Formats: C-alpha cells, structure tokens, sequence
C-alpha cells in the first residue's frame, strides 16, 4: 500500500522516511543496511518496517479512473 | 537534592539516556509504564471526508491522519471534549485542520504533513503544529495522487491518551536495564559451553565493578542503579516525557490519597 | 436523479430512469453513482 | 497464550498491524419474466405495498439504491425492488444481518437482455480482534 | 463487535468509587482495598512501598482479570496501627520521591548541551 506512518513494533515516525530511504538507495548508491541506518532506524523492529515494506500504490495509480 | 538521583550520560532533541540512581525497582518500573501509556497528548481523533477520489480507503487515510504527530507542547490547557461543556468539540478542547489535495502535474502529487493547514483558533497556545523533523521540511507521507484525482477533508485533533488508542502515545522506545553483570542472579543465562564467552557485554558494564570468585553471592543487595534511555516522537520535548511521566505517576498517586479522605465524610 | 460519473470515462452524467444507458460521448454504458453529500466522520482509531 | 492460541500487541495492532479491508458485493436485477410484468428499482412505501422488510429504507436515494457515501448497518435495506403483482410486493436486499459497514460503490448497467441490473458493494476495514486465526 | 469501549480503562462508570474499602475477614486488623481503573502501574509501586514501611505485617496486590482495569491491595497492619494510614503513608512517601526525582532530573537537564 504506502509508508507506514508509524512502526507497530514501538510506533517510531517511519512515514516521514520512505523517499529518503529510496534515495539513499540509487541517488549515493548505498546498500539498504547502511541507508537504513542513515535514517536512523537503529532498532531492528522500527527498520525492518521499511526493508520489508511494498509500495503498492505505485501501482494503483496506474489505473486511470 | 535528596532521594532518587538522575544522571544524564547524552542529551538530544529525541533521546535522554541517563542513570536513575537510589530507587525502588517499582517506581523506576511505573515510571516507565506512564511514560508510555498515560502522558496526554494531542491527535487527530476524527475525520469528515469531503473528496477522496485517491486511490486509499477513506477510513484507511483517517487512519494514517491518527498516527500523524501533532505538536501536544501546551497540551496541559486544551480540555478533554469529554469534560468540555460545549456540544461535540470547541475552540477550547480540539483543534480542527483541513487538508486540500489535487493532483495537477503528470508527475504524481504527494501529499505530505506539511499539507495540514489549522483552522481552528489556537489562542496562544503552541499545539496542533505537525511536527516534522523531516530533512527536506515535508513530515510523513499521508497519500499519493495521480493526476485528476482530489482528496479534501477536515481533521479534529482531541486530547488523548495513549491507554486509548496508541496515536497518543510520546512514547517511542524506552530503553531500560539493571544490574549488568547479573549480580542479583535476576536471571540464569542459558548457555552451551560459557555463559560469559557466548552473552555479549552490556554496554552498562562499564559504568559498575565486575563480580569477584573470591567473593560469595551478596544475597541482602537489591535493585538500585537503573539505565534508561528515553526516545521521544517529537509531540512533546524528550526532557518533557520524563517529566510529565513523573507528574502524571504523582498525580495519580495523589488522586488516591484525595479519595480516601472524600470518603471519610460521614 | 442523480448524477453517475461515468466509468472508464470521466463525466456527470445526471440522466434519468427511461434514459437508459450508457452515458455521453463515451459510448460505453457501466455507470457508477457518485458519492454522497451527506458527509460522513472517521474516528481516527 | 496455551493450548495453540496466541497473545498480540493490542498497541502494535492499533498502528495498523494485521489490519485488513472487507470489501462485500451485494447484487440484483429487474425481473426475468413476462411481457407486461418488470420489477422496478425504486423506494417502496409501505402503503398497500405491505410484504416489507424489518429494516429502514430511509437510506434509499429515489431511484432504490444507497449513495456511496452512506454507513449501513443491521438490516438497512440496501437495494429497493419491488415486484408488481396482480399494488406491489416487495424483494428489496438487505445489509447481511451480521455486517456493517459503508457503502463504496453502486453499480448501475444493463444486461445482455436489456435488464437494468445493479452491483453494491460495502467496505469495512476489519481489526484483529480476540479469537481471530494467524 | 463485543468489545468494550477503550475509554473504559481510565473513565469511571456508573457509580463505581475510586476505592472501595472492606474488612478482610481471614486475618485480625486486615484490609482489602479495590481499586477500579488502575494496574501495575499503580498497584505495584502501593505494594513496593507498604513494604518499606516495618508496622505492615503484609501486602500484595492482584489484576483477577486482564480484560478489565481494576486491581485488589490486601494490606494488614501491627495492632493499633489502622492500615489505611498504612496506604496514606505509603501514598505520600512515593510522592515525594517522585518530586526529588523531578526536581534532580530537571537540574541535570539544565546542564546538557544539544
Ligand atoms: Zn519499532
Ligand atoms: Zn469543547
Ligand atoms: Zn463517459
């Protein structure tokens, strides 16, 4: 669907990372680990909130309605 | 001062970790709790929907909208709209946002935190802000839009606690740990071939004296040292959470002494 | 009575009952209602 | 949490874990028989027109069908038909008694014969409660 | 669907008081106090602190149930000693170690950089 506002682990502001996440990715070339730890997701529940994440929505807007 | 003793080690606009010194385990522990289930907090807590022709659910962005950390700083004087006199919400116990989105671009619109517009009147008080410690100034992704398509709705944010929904929460993660070389034998480690060589080292093992062979088990010791470490959203400063923590724990406590003597009338 | 935007389309269609379908100048019939105006609320939970 | 039952995080559920969207299609369709015989979409009214349901119709637009807008509920009626027998009789659809939701989208087509049909469809977002299988 | 409302946790209902006293029937000089909408947060630092206190002879507290916000704090007292000056002494110690432990963290605070 889209960015998790919040993790349900602890509910750590995550929303507000989802594009710098995907920059960090391709923009400087970063492997996931270490751009997850650039946003300063520490704690493995908070981080795998984002690893794990799929952007479905991506695909929904594809559909013209 | 006198009783309990508090020792920041690092300080920070999100975290706070320090050394609770001289206390019961209890009251460290309790503390604990209400930090994360009874500091209150301002959060959206309802939603009237205009136009969603976005590609979510309404009641799925209502959702997202709850979990977006609004500024409770100056939360002490908004009023519970269940205590409130007025009719559903007020000026005085709820501030009230509207959210305008529409896609004009090819590219698609976002649509972020920073979209929340308030409409209610603040009065002074410094509460209802989104924050937003995002880089490039645009907190938390709400939605998505592709091209025709709008999204325009209107957000109460009441005053909350997170014992009721988890939107209310200032909490985050509160890091927590006593005696680092288990000299209270508070646990048995389960291990293989060495217990020592296969748990790592707690990184509060600098900060006490390794155990002695030659000493025997203090048995008459009790939990005194407490490590903490206070991460906080944003909705409220970290020294904050700590200390309206403390305040809450104290008000309640006080509640109960007050109710004992309502009920010695006669 | 009432209005039905058109689906693979984008319109406001208002026809009625004995108008039938589909909608205009799309060709296709496939109507859906609109919403509402009758503004409904979302507890934030 | 014994005997293959399970203890979740009611905190972690309200930040949306396990949360799923309930999206149920309701469907109905003018008569199937006669020359001088056709069902009518339409809100009744129980004058002489007695066979109705149990259920409010109050939430039927004109033209026999919800708004997508509106939260049904109970047995709200949710699509208006009536059969003209020889005033009428009623066939009208009610919400399933057990569910409850809000109305997402109605669907208004005609079919291969020439029948005017209808498609609803209502949408609940559903939150893991106690005894729910994982 | 049969849920009870979240409110329900901290909001009092139809008549239910904050505390309800009754003259433990077992022990001689002993009290069981019911305390509605509240849980370890509360009922574990009573009894932690009752058990500092060397006139209480005993002390403990229970949730009989999860699904509902209330507890139970049994206390019993020496003789002559009424145990609900047991709960009040025991009340008011923690609050002020709770506003030393305020105060000396807001010193400490005040000393930070960033
Ligand atoms: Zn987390
Ligand atoms: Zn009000
Ligand atoms: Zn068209």
């Amino acid at each position: 669907m889209i960015v998790p506002v919040r993790c349900f682990s602890c509910g750590k502001v995550v929303g507000d990372k989802w594009e710098s996440y995907l920059n960090l990715l391709q923009e400087d070339e970063l492997d996931e680990g270490t751009a997850l730890s650039r946003l300063g997701l520490k704690r493995y529940c908070c981080r795998r909130m984002i690893l794990t994440h799929v952007d479905l929505i991506e695909k929904f807007l594809r559909y013209n309605p | 001062e006198e009783g309990p003793q508090v020792k920041i080690r690092e300080a920070s606009k999100d975290n706070v970790d320090f050394i609770l010194s001289n206390v019961d385990l209890a009251m460290a522990n309790s503390l604990r709790r209400v930090m994360i289930a009874e500091i209150p907090t301002l959060a959206i807590d309802s939603v009237e929907v205009e136009t969603n022709t976005t590609v979510l659910a309404d009641e799925f962005i209502a959702h997202r909208l709850g979990l977006i950390p609004l500024q409770s700083m100056d939360i002490e004087q908004l009023e519970y709209s269940r205590d409130c006199f007025c009719e559903d919400h007020c000026d005085k116990c709820s501030v009230v946002l509207t959210l305008q989105a529409f896609g004009e671009s090819e590219s698609t619109t976002n649509v972020y935190s920073k979209d929340l517009v308030i409409v209610s009147n603040l009065m002074g008080r410094n509460i209802g802000h989104p924050i937003i410690q995002d880089k490039e100034g645009n907190g938390v992704l709400i939605c998505k839009l592709r091209k025709g398509q709008e999204l325009k709705l209107t957000c109460v944010a009441k005053k909350g606690i997170a014992k009721e929904h988890a939107k209310w929460g200032p909490a985050a993660a509160i890091e927590f740990e006593y005696d680092p070389w288990n000299k209270l034998k508070h646990t048995d480690y389960w291990y293989e071939q060495d217990s020592a060589k296969e748990w790592p080292q707690s990184k509060n093992c600098e900060y006490e004296d390794p155990p002695n062979e030659g000493d025997p088990f203090d048995y008459k010791a009790q939990a005194d040292t407490f490590y903490m470490n206070v991460e906080s959203v944003g909705s409220i400063p970290v020294d904050q959470v700590v200390v309206r923590g403390i305040d809450t724990l104290q008000k309640k406590v006080a509640s109960i002494l007050l109710a004992l003597t309502q009920m010695d009338q006669d | 009575t009432l209005k039905y935007i058109c689906a693979e389309c984008s319109s406001k269609l208002s026809l009625s009952r004995t108008d039938a379908v589909r909608c205009k100048d799309c060709g296709h019939r496939i109507l859906l209602k609109a919403r509402t105006k009758r503004l409904v609320q979302f507890e934030a939970r | 949490n014994q005997e293959d039952s399970m203890i979740m995080n009611q905190s972690s559920i309200d930040r949306g874990l396990f949360r799923s969207l309930f999206f149920r299609s309701y469907m109905d369709q003018e008569k199937k028989y006669g020359m001088s015989i056709t069902e009518t979409f339409e809100k009744p009214q129980r004058t002489n027109t007695l066979r109705m349901k149990h259920g409010t119709y109050d939430k039927l637009d004109d033209d026999g069908l919800i708004a997508p807008g509106v939260r049904v509920s109970g047995e709200d009626v949710i699509i208006g038909k009536t059969t003209p027998i020889s005033s009428k009789r009623d066939a009208s659809t009610p919400l399933r008694s057990t569910e409850n939701g809000i109305v997402d989208q109605v669907l208004v087509t005609t079919n291969q014969d020439g029948l005017k049909f209808v498609k609803v469809r209502v949408r609940t977002t559903k939150i893991p409660q106690i005894g729910d299988k994982f | 669907m049969n849920a009870p409302d979240r409110f329900e946790l901290f909001l009092l209902g139809e008549g239910e008081s904050k505390l309800k006293i009754d003259p433990d029937t077992k022990a001689p000089n002993a009290v069981v106090i019911t305390f509605e909408k509240e849980d370890h947060t509360l009922g574990n630092l009573i009894r932690a602190e009752l058990l500092n206190d060397r006139k209480v002879l005993f002390a403990a507290y229970k949730v009989e149930h999860p699904f509902f916000a209330r507890f139970k704090l049994r206390i019993q007292t020496t003789e002559g000693y009424d145990p609900k000056d047991a709960l009040k002494n025991a009340c008011n110690s923690i609050i002020n170690k709770l506003g030393a432990l305020k105060t000396n963290f807001e010193t400490e605070w005040n000393l930070q950089t960033l």
